[PDB]
């Protein structure tokens, strides 16, 4: 009910990103939608006397058929003055259970600060290029800013003070515009009060990070192997001394002296035998010295591994994992790579803010074009994270399989 | 008198920490000024500018030309920034068909739109007195200045707003803007037509806007940005090719200017050698020699360019058909229609810059520009006709390490067919020859040396001169290839060629790396295997080869 000053950082001006192209199906969409906001007194048409620009397109949630308004505040978020924190709940993570909840409706009945609203301006493009587009500005808070949840956060804490006060098992995190909500409950026991928590809001997604763990570098069992099936093995191994320092293989290669067929087999000598099991309990620790730090980014690389199967990474340090997964979901992708590519960045940005609370930088194996032409197509998130492109096949790919 | 609608207006700022301006005014001859005095006194009776005092301390310089012309430079670099006036320029091929479309003149608005009041002291001139003994006249804009940065787009906001209603209550009809004239489409009769036309005229009016009651100047076929509009089809202006004994670099330009232009709804339009010429000159009056290559891409050219073709208009009922032919080079054209034997345009697309590449990465990237264009001129994707069997694209993307995809599409039999040229295996061969490959360099010398040894005892090693670490590598997996049967299995511990071959290339930079591919291709099996270096890994001869 009353406007908190909002400016951005010293020296840069406001974001002026261009539009990208829309089918004509989400400009509809983005009409309607922006029409009835426009009769809710959320947004308002400007005139050209403001330069300034953010991307806007529209997509479908899971399980709804109705089109929502989805806004590329990157830039912005980037450009905004840093708003203060609240230490990130490390119980999150260790929680059994956690819900995540779309309360982005709240933040449209807080009004924005006037001089700010002039940064937040959209452009519905036209088909074509008969207009300039329909431009439009924000006069509550929208979502997607980073500066919605940090002003909205006073409130939430009025709103969630009872039911945090009566339930002190439950752990409540709030990231843009989504809740997660940890316990330990039944699933049944857990829905019952997702819908109580839900009503609770009203008057004024399964997922178990308990079922997650960090996945150790395996090594075949085998009783006999080939000259090919060793040449793999050193392979891996001398990889995973990057990441273990006592990695040893000079007794497994001694088995591969000599110009021999691929395919023939070849017994393990007693001293192969010995390195190979010392390799596995060395490989059975954990890494040392991996610690998180929170001044710097998180990297994520994602591998294809086929079948459907994708491999990722999270680290910070080159061989200092944080996080490993193999996710391998089948959700009407099929045929699809970008699509099964899309959700599986979508999962792992999940993760990631569960986890650390902040969207990690991705490494895609796709090309630029190809994933800027069809990403969107696929996303279902309120948040965007940043990506970069591989274009060099990279040589650890089987050995994360 | 009927009292006229005032029109809003938009309240414009000076850049952050910028002042006005404050130019020194030229001397003018004397029937200059007298010219100047009198055009400046009919303007301010009309009420486009008035007179100021000498509190105003802004100048911008005037000139005559009669006509008179303000340099607003200074202004305009002072001035803030609009929104673009236009993302981009409309496509003909993306226009819909209509039965009557009218042009009216907007142009009597352009200085009815008046200017915000506080900025108005920024736009101060001074006519010069006759011999400088009085001081000069003072004048500020009220109205838009023509020149001044911010005139086009607060115009059109403006005419936007006043159009917002007429249009919003007469769906059955289109209006669009460009410039200072409005186009007004429509299916209905054309007395309908005529007289939702006079209803826009009056609806214009109660602004106090006029449109002339003349019939307008500009009537089919429209010319307009390199392109003619026709009742029922659109084109190019004529493209005509010279015929130049010699061509210097602005002929090669200017060429590669109208084959570009052409392209568009010309198909089969090359520009690879012509283009290839310009390379790395940089110098606008040097000739050039023309190569073989790009007389026979000319002669192609004009052969294609005799005879005029056209393209019809979107009919958003009919589907969007796209489809691609292969032209060699790295080459690809594209046809883009509704019905057969009739394009909305045609395209071509070259591939981009790169050390190697095959086929089926060059037809994705054209397809993802092709969608990319059509999303922008028709809103949506199109159907695409592609020269590669569902087979071959099924197995790329299964086997590739890159996410990829293709939109909607069929396979078209129109050779050449974009196919997979070759195939590694995923385990070793059982029965076919083992070759450990390695080679090396010295960094100093630049001699190396390549070769292997096999299973069955067959070795080679064959000395290099002028050569690098990762061309011995290389050197090596093709001697491997050269003197192998139809099945090999070859293992090396360069990195290098391992992401090279991984890459799937079919034609490449470094002629070496294309011997590979060929021999690749002529073989049944081949499975590349890799080992680490230097680890005692027997048959792999780091020490053979650094001899
Ligand atoms: C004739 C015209 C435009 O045409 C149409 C205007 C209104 C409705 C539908 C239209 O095209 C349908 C197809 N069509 C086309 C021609 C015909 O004779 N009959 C037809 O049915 C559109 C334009 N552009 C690109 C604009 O941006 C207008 F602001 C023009 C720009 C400059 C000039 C000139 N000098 C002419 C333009």
């Amino acid at each position: 009910i009353e406007t908190v000053p909002v400016k951005l950082k010293p020296g840069m001006d406001g974001p002026k990103v261009k539009q990208w192209p829309l089918t004509e199906e989400k400009i509809k969409a983005l009409v309607e939608i922006c029409t009835e906001m426009e009769k809710e007194g959320k947004i308002s048409k400007i005139g050209p006397e403001n330069p300034y620009n953010t991307p806007v397109f529209a997509i479908k949630k899971k399980d709804s058929t109705k089109w929502r308004k989805l806004v590329d505040f990157r830039e912005l978020n980037k450009r905004t003055q840093d708003f203060w924190g609240i230490p990130h709940p490390a119980g999150l993570k260790k929680k059994k259970s956690v819900t995540v909840l779309d309360v982005g409706d709240a933040y449209f009945s807080v009004p924005l600060d006037e001089d700010f609203r002039k940064y937040t301006a959209f452009t519905i493009p036209s088909i074509n290029n008969e207009t300039p587009g329909i431009r439009y500005q924000y006069n509550v808070l929208p979502q997607g800013w980073k500066g919605s949840p940090a002003i909205f956060q006073s409130s939430m804490t009025k709103i969630l003070e009872p039911f945090k006060k009566q339930n002190p098992d439950i752990v409540i995190y709030q990231y843009m515009d989504d809740l997660y909500v940890g316990s330990d409950l039944e699933i049944g026991q857990h829905r019952t009060k997702i819908e109580e928590l839900r009503q609770h809001l009203l008057r004024w997604y399964e997922l178990h990070p308990d079922k997650w763990t960090v996945q150790p570098i395996v090594l075949p069992e085998k009783d006999s192997w080939t000259v090919n099936d060793i040449q793999k093995l050193v392979g891996k191994l001398n990889w995973a001394s990057q990441i273990y320092p006592g990695i040893k293989v000079r007794q497994l290669s001694k088995l591969l002296r000599g110009t021999k067929a691929l395919t023939e087999v070849i017994p393990l000598t007693e001293e192969a035998e010995l390195e190979l099991a010392e390799n596995r309990e060395i490989l059975k620790e954990p890494v040392h010295g991996v610690y998180y730090d929170p001044s710097k980014d998180l990297i994520a690389e994602i591998q294809k591994q086929g079948q459907g199967q994708w491999t990722y990474q999270i680290y910070q340090e080159p061989f200092k994992n944080l996080k490993t997964g193999k996710y391998a979901r089948m959700r009407g992708a099929h045929t699809n790579d970008v699509k099964q590519l899309t959700e599986a960045v979508q999962k792992i940005t999940t993760e990631s803010i569960v986890i650390w609370g902040k969207t990690p930088k991705f490494k895609l194996p796709i090309q630029k074009e190809t994933w800027e032409t069809w990403w969107t197509e696929y996303w279902q998130a309120t948040w965007i994270p940043e990506w970069e492109f591989v274009n060099t096949p990279p040589l650890v790919k089987l050995w994360y399989q | 008198m009927v009292p006229i609608s005032p029109i809003e207006t938009v309240p414009v700022k000076l850049k952050p920490g910028m002042d006005g301006p404050k130019v020194k005014q030229w001397p003018l001859t004397e029937e200059k000024i007298k010219a100047l005095v009198e055009i400046c006194t009919e303007m301010e009776k009309e009420g486009k500018i008035s007179k100021i005092g000498p509190e105003n301390p802004y100048n911008t310089p005037v000139f005559a030309i009669w006509r008179k012309l303000v340099d607003f430079r200074e202004l305009n670099k002072r001035t803030q920034d609009f929104w673009e006036v236009q993302l981009g320029i409309p496509h003909p091929a993306g226009l819909k068909k209509k039965k009557s479309v009218t042009v009216l003149d907007v142009g009597d608005a352009y200085f009815s739109v008046p200017l915000d009041e506080d900025f108005r002291k920024y736009t101060a001139f001074t006519i010069p007195s006759i011999n400088n003994e009085t001081p000069g006249i003072r004048y500020q804009y009220n109205v838009l200045p023509q020149g001044w940065k911010g005139s086009p787009a607060i115009f059109q906001s403006s005419m936007t707003k006043i159009l917002e209603p007429f249009a919003a209550q007469n769906p059955d009809i289109v209006i669009c803007q460009y410039m200072d004239d409005l186009y007004v489409g429509s299916d209905l009769e054309i007395g309908q037509h005529r007289t939702k036309i006079e209803e826009l005229r009056q609806h214009l009016l109660r602004w106090g806007l006029t449109t002339p009651d003349k019939k307008h100047q500009k009537e089919p076929p429209f010319l307009w940005m390199g392109y003619e509009l026709h009742p029922d089809k659109w084109t190019v202006q004529p493209i005509v090719l010279p015929e130049k004994d010699s061509w210097t670099v602005n002929d090669i330009q200017k060429l590669v200017g109208k084959l570009n232009w052409a392209s568009q709804i010309y198909p089969g339009i090359k520009v690879r050698q012509l283009s290839k010429l310009l390379r790395g000159t940089k110098a606008l009056t040097e000739v050039i020699p023309l190569t073989e290559e790009a007389e026979l891409e000319l002669a192609e050219n004009r052969e294609i360019l005799k005879e005029p073709v056209h393209g019809v208009y979107y009919d958003p009922s009919k589907d969007l058909i796209a489809e691609i032919q292969k032209q060699g080079q790295g080459q690809w054209t594209y046809q883009i229609y509704q019905e057969p034997f009739k394009n909305l345009k045609t395209g071509k697309y070259a591939r981009m810059r790169g050390a190697h590449t095959n086929d089926v990465k060059q037809l994705t990237e054209a397809v993802q520009k092709i969608t990319t264009e059509s999303i922008v001129i028709w809103g949506k994707t199109p159907k695409f006709k592609l020269p590669i069997q569902k087979e071959t694209w099924e197995t790329w993307w299964t086997e590739y390490w890159q996410a990829t995809w293709i939109p909607e599409w069929e396979f078209v039999n129109t050779p050449p067919l974009v196919k997979l040229w070759y195939q590694l295996e995923k385990e070793p061969i059982v029965g076919a020859e083992t070759f450990y490959v390695d080679g090396a360099a010295n960094r100093e010398t630049k001699l190396g040396k390549a070769g292997y040894v096999t299973n069955k005892g067959r070795q080679k090693v064959v000395p290099l001169t002028n050569t690098t670490n990762q061309k011995t590598e290389l050197q090596a997996i093709y001697l491997a290839l050269q003197d192998s049967g139809l099945e090999v299995n070859i293992v090396t511990d360069s990195q290098y060629a391992l992401g090279i071959i991984q890459a799937q290339p079919d034609k490449s930079e470094s002629e070496l790396v294309n011997q590979i591919i060929e021999q690749l291709i002529k073989k049944e099996k081949v499975y590349l295997a890799w080992v680490p270096a230097h680890k005692g890994i027997g048959g792999n001869e780091q020490v053979d080869k650094l001899v």
